[PDB]
């Protein structure tokens, strides 16, 4: 029993975290096989980063300008290339601790574990969620670039995020392991602002189902409504439009509790009109939308 | 917007 | 910037988790050097759980009755002994992935990372705090016994918790790595219940400092007061008594923010009657963050 | 009150 924000065991990722230094700039790198992945603004300096041209800064660098350090071993760079907003540094030594891995691009709402690293050394791990405005509410300091987000299915570590920069509002933005950013953001210190963030609907509904398993059911009711009328009140508090694919993935959780998905949408509706009135749900006084239906079944069920 | 690498 | 409940990297702990099986009962085991640590109710059965005689059940057991499986290698047990509520299985091969480690017993309020494992394989990691009623609000299923709680300072893995059982309210209870339980709990299926939970005070105060550090300032109020004023609101709202060694620990958090420890203490009272009138995404005072967790995350 | 080991 119990429901907690659970992160994947970061062991397989700690064996791939290295530090990459270019001049005086330094961040974290991902050492998979004989290739190291890291953000491309490590070749920048403190003076050429407002309007940086990245394709020449690579041509103005050679392999010996990149210093990759795996703990005490200094890895010799035998090749370099740029793919979108990340750098690929081919080293002479393949990582002996390389697990089975893929590179995936997640959709907004999906979650992943973030291993925060500094100077190539891991510091902490925590669960994050791809917000619909293509940001994440993480905890990053200076030098946290290169920290990766991942999901582990059995022994396969699906890498899906790499940290780069921090928005002026406190949130963070990054790219996938192919360099493609998440959102309309670019790796330069120009005036950027994230769009207005919405609320992940399936995540609250799955979070509500996790509470029913743990005893919390004071928010349940008898009301049954329609998807559009629930959406006609979802888009009112502009909760993200709930689809029929969304009602489909909530099925396994709806069958375990016997509560139809449409019945929980009515329990969600009345929660936005009256609030909590001094009551908590799973120890939180607010609707948590950082929990994927898969995250609930993984924790509540076997 | 702050690039979260250590610049020295 | 940003403040999140983040756990220690479990990599060094994942290298010490094995599976312990005695007959048909199985749980998780901690393989450090040539010694495996695990709860002692693995020697029980589905019928020896109401009134178990662990000392007698162990006498009926030999070294071959303990089956330790470390991934692909099945470790041969060549020694066994019982210390309080844990078992010590001495194996022939020392664990090559053993990190620097010590065994400590934490105080109520201190935090630690829990590596949930099942059949010796890690499942998930999350930060937990020793509740004042000597329980933890975790997420454990059947087969989670043997999961350990730890803190990492450099290369030293301070083992401080081992999971054992779950209480009827959903909370969990365990022992230190010496077998001694946390509270008045026993490894019997008898009707047990934990005391009424209070609130860790030094932890909500450190969380209050993390707010003004990372942005949230809409709740700040305007009062300065002294130490006795803090007790005028502590006992009624079930808030743990503050000590004088504490305000030294909240020292660095108070000097960095310009608001003295007792200067922040004045904001507590008005917050408890009407509330906040979100704060880091939470509408309640979070007591699951120690001042050490704030300094490590906010100003480090 | 459940001792959270797998009993078969």
């Amino acid at each position: 029993s119990g429901f907690r924000k659970m992160a994947f065991p970061s062991g397989k990722v700690e064996g791939c975290m290295v530090q990459v230094t270019c001049g005086t700039t330094t961040l974290n790198g991902l050492w998979l096989d004989d290739v190291v992945y890291c953000p491309r603004h490590v070749i920048c300096t403190s003076e050429d980063m407002l309007n940086p041209n990245y394709e020449d800064l690579l041509i103005r660098k050679s392999n010996h300008n990149f210093l990759v350090q795996a703990g005490n071993v200094q890895l010799r760079v035998i090749g370099h290339s740029m793919q979108n907003c990340v750098l690929k540094l081919k080293v002479d030594t393949a990582n002996p601790k390389t697990p089975k891995y893929k590179f995936v691009r997640i959709q907004p709402g999906q979650t992943f574990s973030v291993l925060a690293c500094y100077n190539g050394s891991p510091s902490g791990v925590y669960q994050c969620a791809m917000r619909p405005n293509f940001t994440i509410k993480g905890s990053f300091l200076n030098g946290s670039a290169g920290s990766v987000g991942f999901n582990i299915d059995y022994d396969c570590v699906s890498f899906c995020y790499m940290h780069h920069m921090e928005l002026p509002t406190g949130v963070h933005a990054g790219t996938d392991l192919e360099g493609n950013f998440y959102g309309p953001f670019v790796d330069r210190q120009t005036a950027q602002a994230a769009g207005t963030d919405t609320t992940i609907t399936v995540n609250v509904l799955a979070w509500l189902y996790a509470a029913v398993i743990n005893g919390d059911r004071w928010f349940l009711n008898r009301f049954t409504t329609t998807l559009n009328d629930f959406n006609l009140v979802a888009m009112k508090y502009n909760y993200e439009p709930l689809t029929q694919d969304h009602v489909d993935i909530l099925g396994p959780l709806s069958a375990q509790t016997g509560i139809a998905v449409l019945d929980m949408c009515a329990s969600l509706k009345e929660l936005l009109q009256n609030g909590m009135n001094g009551r908590t749900i799973l120890g939180s006084a607010l609707l948590e939308d950082e929990f994927t239906p898969f995250d609930v079944v993984r924790q509540c069920s076997g | 917007v702050k690039l979260q690498a250590i610049f020295r």
